[PDB]
C-alpha cells in the first residue's frame, strides 16, 4: 500500500508469501487455538525441511508443487479482516470521506464557525504554496534522464524543503470520518 | 486538448504502423496485439487480457480506488462489463467444469425424484371425507332447480 | 497426485499456477523492467498533474476519450462487410423479428378460429 | 385558441424590445403566465371537442399536449441561461427567438383542425430544431447530427402529403371531424396498401420506430439542453398525435398491416433496453430509453383498443416529463465535468446531496414506480397486449426488468461509490438547477392524484 | 359508531405522520429516533383494540373510502381490507418494528444520518401495512414495489461499499423477475374477470385456470426468495443489521406467502399449482438449510434459516393449510426477529465482527444475549409449548397426514433436521468454546434499550404463541388421531439432529486435519448456484448488449442499410453527372442522339 512495488517478485518473497497464505488458510481450517498452534509448527516444520536447498532449478520445482496443493485445500471460505478487501466492513466508511477543497466551497456564513481551523488551514495552504515550487525543482533535478523507473520518490534533502508530492498523502480525510 | 494523431485508427498491418500503435497506446511493442482485423471495427485499438477487474491488485495505490484503474494505461474494451458490479472473471477454488456438473446433477436429479414421488404419493390408510348434504350441492356452485341425484353415506 | 485446476473464460487460472511465473528468463526479466519504468512515468506525469495547487480542472486523461472514442465513433470507418459479418448481421436482426412473428401469428390464427367456432368462454370479458 | 397563440406571438416583440439584462426574466414569467392560461384547456367534456372555430379545436388528447408544451418553455429558458451567459444579446435573443417560434407552431400543430394544416406546422416544427442543433450545439458531429434530423424526418413525410391531398381529392375535406362522421373501410388492395405506408411510415420515424431511430441518439447528444428538452418531451410525441388522429381511416387494413411494425418495436424495446446496459454516454443512455418507451407507445397506437389509447397518452405524457427531467440532470452534470462520460464523475452523493435526491427521484419514476403515471401507461399498454395476445407480456416483462437494470445503474455508476480525486470544480448546486427539478418532478406527482386528466378522450 | 374502520385507519394514518415532520425542526436533533419509536408504540397500542374486538365477535370489514379513477366498466378506488389476516398481522409488525428500532437507537448511534435511517424504517413500515391492508390488485402492487425499493435502499445503506450496491441490484433484479409473474397475474385478473378488486375475482372464479396461479406463484418465489431466484436474500445482508433483522427476516420476505394465502379461495380450486407449491417449497427449504449448515457468517446463517422457514410455509401452502403458514408466519417473525437483534448485539459487541471462527466464550462473557438466542434457537426448533411449537409442529402433522408427494415429506424431514443441525452449529461455534477474539476485550450489554428491546422480544417468542393458539377460532379440521411414531417424528428427527450435531462439531477438538470432500465444497459454496448463474447468463447478455445490438445492428448495418447506402448511390449520381470535361462536341453528340431517340420513340 504505502511502500512502492517493484518489478518482479523474488523466490524469497513467493516463499514468504506462500507461508502466510498457508498459515492464514489453516487457522481458518483449524478453529481452535491448541489445534491451530499445533498444526502450524507441524507445518512449519514440514516448510523447514528444505530451507538449505542450494539449487534454484529445484527449490523452484518445490515451490511450484507446493502452489497446486495449497489450492486444493485453500478453504473455499477462508477468513478475513472486517477492513480487508474481502471483509465485511471492507469500504463501509467510503462515502464519509469528504476531500479537503470542499471546503474552499463553503458559504461565509459557515466559515463564520471554525475561525481558527480555516486560520490553519490558510497556513497550511501557503505553505503548500512555497513547498510545490519547491518541490517541481527538486523532483526535476533528481529524476533520471528517459524517465522515472520505479515510482518511488525521494524525500527533502535541503532545511526547509518538504518531500515532493506531499499534499495529497499527509491530507488524508481520516480512518472513521465520521 | 487531443491531437489528431492520438485518437484511434484503421488495423496496423506493417511493422512500423504497428509500433506506432503501440506507442500510442503506452504500452511494449511485443505486448501491444490488435484484435483480428474481421469485418467488425475494433480496428487500431489493442486487445488486453479478458482478466476482471475486481481480481486486480487490491493493495495497490490505484488512481481510481474503486475502479482499480491507472491514470494513462489503456482501458479495456468491455470495461464497462469488468467494473467490480457486475461479471467477475476471478478464479474460483473449484473448477468451472466441476461446479457445472455438480449443479446441474443436483438440479436434475431433484427434478426426477420429485416427479418420481409425484408418482408414488404418500397418504393414509383411510377412505375421502364424507359431506352430508349431497356432497354439499347446495353450498357448492348451488342451482337449486335441478335436483341432482342424491348421495347416501354409508354408516360403518 | 491432487485434482488439478482447468481455467475457464469466467473462472480464469490463478497467478501462482501459472507455468511461466517460474520458467523466468532475462527478456522476461527486461519486460516487466521496461513495464515498470512505462508504469512509473505515466504515475509521475498523474502525480505532477494532482498535486498543483494552480489547478482548478479536470486532469484529463486520453485514455478514457481514446476508449471512448473507439467504443463509439470508430466503429463504421473499420466496418468490412464480411460472410462472418453478414451471417451474424443477418440472423440478429432478421431470425428474432421472423420468429416472433411466426409465434403471434400463431397464436392470433389459433385464437381468431375460436372465435369463429365459437367455444372459447368469453364471459367477463369486457373491457379490452 | 386564439387566446393563448397571440400571447404567444407577443412574447416575440417583447422579448426583442426588452433590456439587454432582463430578457429571460421577461420570458420566464411571462411564459409562466401563457402556461397558467393554456391550464383552462383541461376542462375537457366527455361529449364531442371544444371546437373553438373552423380553423382550432381542442380535445382531451391534445390538451394534455398543449399544457405539456406551455410548461416546457420556462423550464428550457431557465435550462438554457447557464451556457448562454457568454453570449451576445441578439444571439440570446436569437435563441429565445427560436423557442418561442417551436412553441407556436407545436401550439397550432395540436389543435390544428385540418390536416393539411397539421403537416404544414409538422413541418414547420422542423426549421427552428434544426436552427438551435446545428447553431448552438458544442461539438463538431451537430451539423452531421442535423443533417440526420432532417433527412429521416422529410423521407418519412414527403409521400404522407401527396397521400393527403389523394384523400382530398376522394374523399373531399380533410377536417378531422368530417373525416371521423364520413369514415369508410379501406379494401384489401396493393394501392390502399401503399396508401396505409404512405400515412403510417411518416409518423413512425419520427417516434421512432425501430431501425428509424438512428437520427435520434445524434440528435439528442449533439444538441443544446433546451433542444434535448423539447426533442424528448414534445416533438418525440408529434408521431403519436399523429398516429392516433389518422388511423380513423386505415381500418381495417391495419389489423393485419401493423404485424411488421409490431414484431419491430416488440423486438426494439428489448434491443434498447440492452444498449441501454453498456452505454459510456449519458445523453445516449437518456435516448435510447426514450425509443425504447415510444416504441412501446406504437405497440399502444397498433393495438388499437380504448386501453391502449389511454395508456399510450399517459405514457407519452409521463415519458415526456421524465426524459426532460433526465436530461436537465445530466446537463447539471456536464456543466461541471464537461465530458460527458458516466465513469468520470464519481461518487457525487458525497458532494451533492440534493442532486442524488433528484437523480434518485428521477431514476425511480423512469423505473415506472407505482402509483406513478408512468406506470398507469405502462400497465395499461400491458393489460391491452395480453388481450391482444397472451405471448406479448414476457417480452413486455423481460423489457420492464431490463428497464430497471440500466436506470439503476444510470444511478449507481454516476452517484455512489467512490468520488473521482482529480476532479475539484464540483460547486455546490445552484437554487437555479433545484428549482428546475423540482418544476420537473412536482407536476408528475400532482398529475398522479387525478390520472383522468391525461387519459385521452376514451375515459 | 363503528370503531373499528376508524381504528384501523388510524393506526395506519398515524404511521405516517413522522414523514410529514421530517421536513420540520425536530427531523434535525437527536430526538427523532425517539419520536419515530414512541410513534411506533403508540400506533402498536392503538391496533392492539381492533384485534381484540374480531377477537371478541370475528368483525371484518372492507373501507372504499376514495374513489381512484373509472375507466369504462372498472373502478379503481382505495380500498382497504380488514380481514382476519390484516388486523393480525399489524399488531406483530408493530411490535417487532417497535423492538427493532429501540434495538437500533443503540446498535446506530454512531451513524452520523441516523434520522434518515429511521424514517427509511418508517417509510418500509408503511409501504408494507400498505401491502397488507391492500383490498384491490393496484394497491397490493403498490406496496409490492414500495417493500422492494425501501429494500434496495436500505441494502445499500452503505454507499462507498461496492458489494453492497451489488446486493441491492441483484435484489431488484430478483424481485423484477417476480415482478413479471405480478404483472401477468394482474393483466389476466382484468382481462377475463374484469376487476382488481378480490370481491369480484373471487365470485367469479370458480375454478381458476392455471395461468394467473402461476404468475402469483412466480411472484411469490421472486420475493420470497424461492430455490429457483434464492441468492439474493443470502447477499441482502450487506446492510444494516437493524434493516436484516426487520425486512429481510421477518417482514419483507414473507410478502409473497401473504400474498399466497390471499388467494386460498383460488389455490384450492387447482391442484397442479399445488404440487407446483410443495415442490418449491421443499427444494427450497432444504437447498437453504444444506447451505447453511456450513457457512461460517452468523448473518448469512440466519438468512438461510428465514429462506428454510419461508420454504416450509410454502410447503405449507401447497399443502392446503394457508391459515396454519400464515400462524407460522406470526411465530417466526417474533423468534427470528430476536434472533438477528442478538447476533446484532453480538457483533457490536465483539467489534463489527461477524465471523464465527473469532467468537468464542460468550455464554458466560455476555449472559443475557446467551440465554436469550438460547430460547431463540429452542422456539426456532420447535421445542414444544413454545411460539414455534404450536406452528411447526401442526405443520408436521399436517405434511405427514396429507396426500402428497413423498419425496417433499422426506425433503422437509431433512430440512428440519437440518434446521435443529445449524441451531446447534450456532450455539456450539458462539458460545461454548474457549475465546478466540482480539485481546482488547470491550464486551458490554448493559445498555437499557439493547435489554429491553430483547426483553419484548422474549416475552413474545415465550408466551404470544399460546395466546394466539388459544385466543383465535378454529380455521381447520383438527387432526386429532394420530400413529405415537408418527406424533413424535418432528420431536425424534429435531432431537436426531442436535445429537448429530453436536457430534460432528465436537470432532474439531481433536489434533486431526483432514482436506475437505466434495460435499463440502458443494455446500460451503452454496451449491455453485451463485458463481454460475451470476457469471455465466449476465455476461453473456452484456455481450450481446455491445456485440449484436449496439456494435453489430445498430452502428453497422442498420447505418448502412438506410443512410449510408442512400448517400454513396447520390455521390455516385452526382460524380458520373458533374464529370464532364467541358467539350461542347460531347454535349451536341448527346444532343444529335437524344434527337434521334425521341421521333423513333414518341412517334
Ligand atoms: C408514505 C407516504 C408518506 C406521506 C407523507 C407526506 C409525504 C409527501 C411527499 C411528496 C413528494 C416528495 C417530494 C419529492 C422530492 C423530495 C424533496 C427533498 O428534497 O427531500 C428533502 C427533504 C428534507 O430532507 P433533507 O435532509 O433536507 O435533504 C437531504 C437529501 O435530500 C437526502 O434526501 P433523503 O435521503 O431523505 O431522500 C429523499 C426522499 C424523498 O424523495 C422522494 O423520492 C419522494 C418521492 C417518492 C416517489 C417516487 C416516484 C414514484 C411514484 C410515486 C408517486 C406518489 C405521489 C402521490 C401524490 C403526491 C402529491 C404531490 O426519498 C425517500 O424517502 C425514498 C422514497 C421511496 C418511497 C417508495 C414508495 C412509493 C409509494 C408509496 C405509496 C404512495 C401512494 C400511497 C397510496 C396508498 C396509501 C394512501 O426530505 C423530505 O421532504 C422527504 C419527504 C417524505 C418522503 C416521501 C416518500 C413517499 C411519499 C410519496 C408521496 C405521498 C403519497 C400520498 C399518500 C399519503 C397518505
Ligand atoms: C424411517 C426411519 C427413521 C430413521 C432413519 C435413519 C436415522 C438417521 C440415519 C442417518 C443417515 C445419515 C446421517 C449422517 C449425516 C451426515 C454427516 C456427515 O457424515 O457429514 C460429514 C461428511 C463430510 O465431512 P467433511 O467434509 O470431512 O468435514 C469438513 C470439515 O469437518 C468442516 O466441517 P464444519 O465444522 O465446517 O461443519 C460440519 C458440517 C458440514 O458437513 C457437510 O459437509 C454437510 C454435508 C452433510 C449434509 C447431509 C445430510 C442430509 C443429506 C440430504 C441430501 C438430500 C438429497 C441430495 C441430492 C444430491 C444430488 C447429487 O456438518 C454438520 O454440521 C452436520 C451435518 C448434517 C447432520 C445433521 C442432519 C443429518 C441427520 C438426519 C439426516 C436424515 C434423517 C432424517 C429423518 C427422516 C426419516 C427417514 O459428509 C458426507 O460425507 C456426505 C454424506 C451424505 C451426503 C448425501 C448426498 C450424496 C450425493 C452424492 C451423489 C449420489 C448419486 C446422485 C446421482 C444423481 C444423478 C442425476
Ligand atoms: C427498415 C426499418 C423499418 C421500415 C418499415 C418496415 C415495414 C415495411 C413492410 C410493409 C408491410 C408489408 C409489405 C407487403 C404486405 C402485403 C401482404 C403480404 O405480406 O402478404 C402476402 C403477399 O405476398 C407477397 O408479399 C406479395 C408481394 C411480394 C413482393 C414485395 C417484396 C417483399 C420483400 C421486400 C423487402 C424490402 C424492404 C425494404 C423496402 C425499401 C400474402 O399474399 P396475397 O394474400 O396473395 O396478397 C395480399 C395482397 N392483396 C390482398 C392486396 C392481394
Ligand atoms: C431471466 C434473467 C435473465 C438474465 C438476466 C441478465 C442480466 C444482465 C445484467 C445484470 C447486471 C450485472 C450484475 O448484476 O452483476 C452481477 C452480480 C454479481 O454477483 P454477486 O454474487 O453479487 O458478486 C458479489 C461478489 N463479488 O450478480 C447479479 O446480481 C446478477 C444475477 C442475475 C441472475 C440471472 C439468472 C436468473 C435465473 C432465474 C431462474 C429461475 C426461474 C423461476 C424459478 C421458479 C419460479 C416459479
Ligand atoms: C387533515 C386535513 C383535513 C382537516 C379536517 C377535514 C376532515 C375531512 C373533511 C373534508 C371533507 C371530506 C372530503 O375529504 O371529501 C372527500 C374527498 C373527495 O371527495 P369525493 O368526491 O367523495 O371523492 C372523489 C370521487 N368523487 O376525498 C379526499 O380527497 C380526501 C381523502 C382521499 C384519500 C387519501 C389519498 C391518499 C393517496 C393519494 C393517491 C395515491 C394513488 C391512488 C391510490 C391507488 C389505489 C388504486
Ligand atoms: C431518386 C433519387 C432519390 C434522392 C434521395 C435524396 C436523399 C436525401 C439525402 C441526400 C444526401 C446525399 C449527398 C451525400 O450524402 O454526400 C455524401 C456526404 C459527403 O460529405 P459532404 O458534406 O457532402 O462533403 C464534405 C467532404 N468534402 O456524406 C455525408 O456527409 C452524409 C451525411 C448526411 C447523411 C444524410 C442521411 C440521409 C439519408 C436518410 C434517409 C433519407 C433517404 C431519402 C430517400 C429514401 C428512399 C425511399
Ligand atoms: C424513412 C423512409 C421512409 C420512406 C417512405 C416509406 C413509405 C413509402 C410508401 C409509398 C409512397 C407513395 C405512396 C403513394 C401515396 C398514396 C396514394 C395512393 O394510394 O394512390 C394509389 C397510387 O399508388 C401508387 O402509385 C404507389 C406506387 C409507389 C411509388 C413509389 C415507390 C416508393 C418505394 C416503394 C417501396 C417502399 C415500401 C416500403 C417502405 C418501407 C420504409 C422504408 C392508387 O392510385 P390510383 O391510380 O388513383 O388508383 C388505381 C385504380 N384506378
Amino acid at each position: 500500500a504505502f511502500s512502492a512495488p517493484a518489478a518482479y517478485l523474488t523466490h524469497q518473497q513467493k516463499v514468504l508469501r506462500l507461508y502466510k497464505r498457508a498459515l492464514r488458510h489453516l487457522e481458518s481450517w483449524c478453529v481452535h487455538r491448541d489445534k491451530y498452534r499445533y498444526f502450524a509448527c507441524l507445518m512449519r516444520a514440514r516448510f523447514d525441511e528444505h530451507k538449505n536447498e542450494k539449487d534454484m532449478v529445484k527449490a523452484t520445482q518445490l515451490l511450484r508443487q507446493a502452489e497446486e496443493e495449497f489450492w486444493y485445500g485453500q478453504h473455499p471460505q477462508p477468513y478475513i479482516f472486517p477492513e480487508s478487501p474481502g471483509g465485511t466492513s471492507y469500504e463501509r466508511y467510503e462515502c464519509y470521506k469528504v476531500p479537503e477543497w470542499c471546503l474552499d466551497d463553503w458559504h461565509p456564513s459557515e466559515k463564520a464557525m471554525y475561525p481558527d481551523y480555516f486560520a490553519k488551514r490558510e497556513q497550511w495552504k501557503r505553505l503548500r504554496r512555497e513547498s510545490w515550487e519547491r518541490e517541481v525543482k527538486q523532483l526535476q533535478e533528481e529524476t533520471p534522464p528517459g524517465g522515472p523507473r520505479t515510482e518511488a520518490l525521494p524525500p527533502a534533502r535541503k532545511e526547509g524543503d518538504l518531500p515532493p508530492l506531499w499534499w495529497h498523502i499527509v491530507t488524508r480525510p481520516r480512518e472513521r470520518p465520521m | 486538448h487531443v491531437t489528431k494523431d492520438m485518437f484511434p485508427g484503421p488495423y496496423p498491418k506493417t511493422p512500423e504502423e504497428r509500433a506506432a500503435a503501440a506507442k500510442k497506446y503506452n504500452m511494449r511493442v511485443e505486448d501491444y496485439e490488435p484484435y483480428p482485423d474481421d469485418g467488425m471495427g475494433y480496428g487500431d485499438y489493442p486487445k488486453l487480457p479478458d482478466r476482471s477487474q475486481q481480481e486486480r491488485d487490491p493493495w495497490y495505490d490505484w488512481d481510481h480506488p474503486d475502479l482499480r484503474l491507472n491514470w494513462g494505461e489503456p482501458i479495456h474494451w468491455d470495461l464497462d462489463m469488468y467494473i467490480r458490479n457486475r461479471v467477475d472473471t476471478s478464479p474460483t477454488p473449484v473448477s468451472w467444469n466441476t461446479m457445472c456438473k455438480h449443479l446441474f446433477g443436483f438440479v436434475a436429479f431433484m427434478l426426477f425424484m420429485f416427479w418420481v414421488g409425484e408418482i408414488y404419493p404418500s397418504y393414509q390408510p383411510v377412505g375421502p371425507k364424507q359431506y352430508p348434504y349431497n356432497d354439499l350441492y347446495l353450498e357448492r356452485g348451488g342451482d337449486p332447480t335441478k335436483e341432482p341425484e342424491p348421495v347416501v353415506h354409508y354408516e360403518i | 497426485s491432487f485434482p488439478k485446476y482447468k481455467p475457464s473464460r469466467l473462472a480464469t487460472l490463478p497467478a501462482t499456477l501459472d507455468p511461466a511465473e517460474y520458467d523466468i528468463s532475462p527478456e522476461t526479466r527486461k519486460a516487466q523492467a521496461e513495464r515498470l519504468a512505462i508504469r512509473s512515468r505515466l504515475k509521475r506525469e498523474y502525480l505532477l498533474q494532482y498535486n498543483d495547487p494552480n489547478r482548478l480542472g479536470v486532469i484529463e486523461d486520453p485514455a478514457l476519450i481514446r476508449w471512448t472514442y473507439a467504443r463509439s465513433a470508430n466503429i463504421y470507418p473499420n466496418f468490412r462487410p464480411t460472410p462472418k459479418t453478414s451471417l451474424l448481421g443477418a440472423l440478429f436482426g432478421i431470425g428474432p423479428l421472423f420468429f416472433w412473428y411466426y409465434v403471434f401469428k400463431t397464436d392470433r390464427d389459433k385464437k381468431e378460429k375460436l372465435i369463429q367456432e365459437g367455444k372459447l368462454d368469453q364471459t367477463f370479458n369486457i373491457s379490452y | 385558441m386564439l387566446k393563448i397563440i397571440i400571447p404567444t406571438t407577443m412574447l416575440l416583440p417583447m422579448t426583442w424590445m426588452s433590456k439587454h439584462n432582463m430578457i429571460w426574466i421577461n420570458a420566464t414569467v411571462h411564459s409562466l403566465l401563457i402556461s397558467l392560461i393554456s391550464l383552462s384547456l383541461l376542462n375537457q367534456l366527455g361529449e364531442n371537442s371544444l371546437n373553438f372555430s373552423l380553423t382550432f379545436f381542442s380535445d382531451s388528447l391534445s390538451a394534455p399536449l398543449l399544457v405539456l408544451t406551455t410548461w416546457l418553455l420556462p423550464l428550457m429558458l431557465m435550462a438554457s441561461q447557464s451556457h448562454l451567459s457568454k453570449e451576445t444579446t441578439t444571439r440570446k435573443k436569437l435563441y429565445i427567438t427560436m423557442l418561442i417560434l417551436l412553441q407556436l407552431f407545436l401550439i397550432m400543430t395540436f389543435t390544428a383542425t385540418e390536416l393539411i394544416l397539421f403537416y404544414i406546422l409538422f413541418e414547420a416544427t422542423l426549421v427552428p430544431t434544426l436552427i438551435i442543433i446545428t447553431r448552438w450545439g458544442n461539438q463538431t458531429e451537430r451539423l452531421n447530427a442535423g443533417l440526420y434530423f432532417l433527412f429521416y424526418t422529410l423521407a418519412g413525410s414527403l409521400p404522407l402529403l401527396v397521400a393527403l391531398v389523394y384523400i382530398q381529392n376522394t374523399t373531399g375535406s380533410l377536417n378531422f371531424l368530417i373525416i371521423h362522421y364520413w369514415s369508410h373501410p379501406l379494401s384489401n388492395s396493393w394501392s390502399n396498401i401503399f396508401m396505409w405506408l404512405a400515412c403510417i411510415m411518416a409518423f413512425m420515424v419520427k417516434m421512432p420506430l425501430y431501425g428509424l431511430h438512428l437520427w435520434l441518439p445524434k440528435a439528442h447528444v449533439e444538441a443544446p439542453i433546451a433542444g434535448s428538452m423539447v426533442l424528448a418531451a414534445v416533438l418525440l410525441k408529434l408521431g403519436g398525435y399523429g398516429m392516433m388522429r389518422i388511423t380513423t381511416i386505415l381500418n381495417p387494413l391495419t389489423n393485419y398491416m401493423a404485424y411488421p411494425f409490431l414484431m419491430l418495436s416488440m423486438w426494439g424495446m428489448i434491443m434498447t433496453s440492452s444498449i441501454c446496459l453498456r452505454q459510456t454516454d449519458l445523453k445516449s443512455l437518456i435516448a435510447y430509453s426514450s425509443v425504447s418507451h415510444m416504441a412501446l407507445v406504437i405497440v399502444a397506437i397498433m393495438i388499437q383498443t380504448p386501453w391502449s389509447f389511454m395508456g399510450a397518452t399517459a405514457l407519452m405524457i409521463a415519458h415526456g416529463l421524465t426524459s426532460s427531467m433526465l436530461f436537465c440532470l445530466a446537463n447539471t452534470n456536464y456543466e461541471r465535468v464537461h465530458s460527458r462520460t458516466m465513469i468520470l464523475a464519481r461518487g457525487l452523493q458525497t458532494l451533492l446531496p440534493l442532486m442524488a435526491t433528484w437523480w434518485l427521484v428521477a431514476s425511480l419514476t423512469n423505473l415506472a414506480l407505482p402509483p406513478s403515471i408512468n406506470l398507469i401507461g405502462e400497465l395499461f399498454i400491458i393489460t391491452a397486449s395480453f388481450s391482444w395476445s397472451n405471448i406479448t407480456i414476457i417480452l413486455m416483462g423481460m423489457n420492464m426488468m431490463i428497464t430497471a437494470l440500466y436506470s439503476l445503474y444510470m444511478l449507481i455508476t454516476t452517484q455512489r461509490g467512490k468520488y473521482t480525486h482529480h476532479i475539484n470544480n464540483i460547486k455546490p448546486s445552484f437554487t437555479r438547477e433545484n428549482a428546475l427539478m423540482a418544476l420537473h418532478i412536482l407536476p408528475l406527482l400532482l398529475l398522479t392524484l387525478n390520472p383522468k386528466m391525461i387519459l385521452g378522450p376514451l375515459y | 359508531m363503528n370503531p373499528f374502520a376508524s381504528l384501523t385507519l388510524t393506526t395506519l394514518t398515524i404511521l405516517t405522520i413522522p414523514i410529514m415532520m421530517s421536513n420540520s425542526n425536530i427531523y434535525k436533533t437527536n430526538l427523532y429516533p425517539n419520536y419515530v419509536k414512541t410513534t411506533v408504540s403508540y400506533a402498536f397500542t392503538l391496533s392492539l383494540v381492533p384485534l381484540l374486538m374480531f377477537m371478541h365477535t370475528g368483525q371484518e370489514m372492507i373501507i372504499s373510502n376514495w374513489h381512484w379513477m373509472t375507466l369504462q366498466t372498472v373502478e379503481l378506488s382505495l380500498s382497504f381490507k380488514m380481514d382476519y389476516f390484516s388486523v393480525m398481522f399489524i399488531p406483530v409488525a408493530l411490535f417487532v418494528t417497535w423492538s427493532i428500532m429501540e434495538f437500533s437507537m443503540w446498535y446506530m448511534h454512531s451513524d452520523p444520518f441516523i434520522n434518515r435511517f429511521f424514517k427509511y424504517l418508517l417509510l418500509f413500515l408503511i409501504t408494507m401495512m400498505i401491502l397488507v391492508t391492500a383490498n384491490n390488485l393496484f394497491q397490493l402492487f403498490i406496496g409490492w414495489e414500495g417493500v422492494g425499493i425501501m429494500s434496495f435502499l436500505l441494502i445499500g445503506w452503505w454507499h462507498g461499499r461496492t458489494d453492497a450496491n451489488t446486493a441491492a441490484l441483484q435484489a431488484i433484479l430478483y424481485n423484477r423477475i417476480g415482478d413479471i409473474g405480478f404483472v401477468l397475474s394482474m393483466a389476466w385478473f382484468l382481462t377475463h374477470s374484469n376487476a382488481w378488486d378480490l370481491q369480484q375475482i373471487f365470485m367469479l372464479n370458480n375454478e381458476c385456470p392455471n395461468m394467473p396461479l402461476i404468475g402469483l406463484l412466480l411472484a411469490a418465489a421472486g420475493k420470497s426468495a424461492q430455490f429457483g431466484l434464492h441468492p439474493w436474500l443470502p447477499s441482502a445482508m450487506e446492510g444494516p443489521t437493524p434493516v436484516s433483522a426487520l425486512l429481510h427476516s421477518s417482514t419483507m420476505v414473507v410478502a409473497g406467502v401473504f400474498l399466497l394465502i390471499r388467494f386460498y379461495p383460488l389455490m384450492e380450486t387447482n391442484k397442479l399449482v399445488q404440487t407446483m407449491t410443495l415442490c418449491l417449497g421443499a427444494i427450497t427449504t432444504l437447498f437453504t438449510a444444506l447451505c447453511a449448515i456450513t457457512q461460517n457468517d452468523i448473518k448469512k446463517i440466519v438468512a438461510f434459516s428465514t429462506s428454510s422457514q419461508l420454504g416450509l410455509m410454502m410447503v405449507t401452502i401447497g399443502i392446503n393449510q394457508p391459515h396454519l403458514a400464515f400462524l407460522h408466519i406470526c411465530m417466526h417473525a417474533f423468534f427470528k426477529a430476536m434472533l438477528f437483534m442478538c447476533s446484532g448485539s453480538i457483533i457490536h459487541s465483539l467489534n463489527d465482527e461477524q465471523d464465527i471462527r473469532k467468537m468464542g466464550g460468550l455464554y458466560k462473557a455476555m449472559p443475557f444475549t446467551t440465554t436469550a438466542l438460547i430460547i431463540g434457537s429452542l422456539a426456532l426448533t420447535g421445542m414444544p409449548y413454545l411460539t414455534g411449537f404450536y406452528s411447526k409442529d401442526l405443520i408436521i402433522e399436517a405434511v405427514n397426514m396429507s396426500y402428497t408427494n413423498a419425496w417433499a415429506l422426506l425433503m422437509t424431514l431433512i430440512a428440519t433436521s437440518l434446521t435443529a443441525a445449524y441451531s446447534t452449529r450456532i450455539i456450539f461455534f458462539a458460545f461454548l468454546g474457549k475465546p478466540r477474539f482480539p485481546p482488547l476485550v470491550l464486551i458490554n450489554e448493559n445498555n437499557p434499550l439493547l435489554i429491553n428491546s430483547i426483553k419484548r422480544l422474549l416475552i413474545g417468542s415465550i408466551f404470544a404463541g399460546f395466546i394466539i393458539s388459544n385466543n383465535i377460532p378454529p380455521m381447520t379440521v383438527p387432526n386429532t388421531t394420530m400413529p405415537l411414531y408418527m406424533k413424535m417424528t418432528a420431536l425424534i428427527v429435531t432431537i436426531m439432529g442436535f445429537m448429530l450435531a453436536l457430534e460432528l462439531n465436537n470432532t474439531t477438538y481433536y489434533l486431526k486435519f483432514k482436506y475437505p470432500s466434495q460435499t463440502y465444497k458443494f455446500s460451503n459454496m452454496l451449491g455453485y448456484y451463485p458463481s454460475i448463474m451470476h457469471r455465466l447468463p449476465t455476461y453473456h447478455n452484456l455481450s450481446m448488449s455491445q456485440k449484436s445490438a449496439s456494435s453489430l445492428l445498430d452502428l453497422i448495418w442498420l447505418e448502412t442499410i438506410l443512410p449510408k447506402t442512400t448517400s454513396f448511390i447520390q455521390m455516385k449520381m452526382s460524380i458520373m453527372v458533374s464529370n464532364q470535361k467541358g467539350l461542347i462536341k460531347l454535349y451536341f453528340l448527346s444532343f444529335l442522339i437524344t434527337i434521334m431517340i425521341s421521333m423513333t420513340l414518341f412517334n
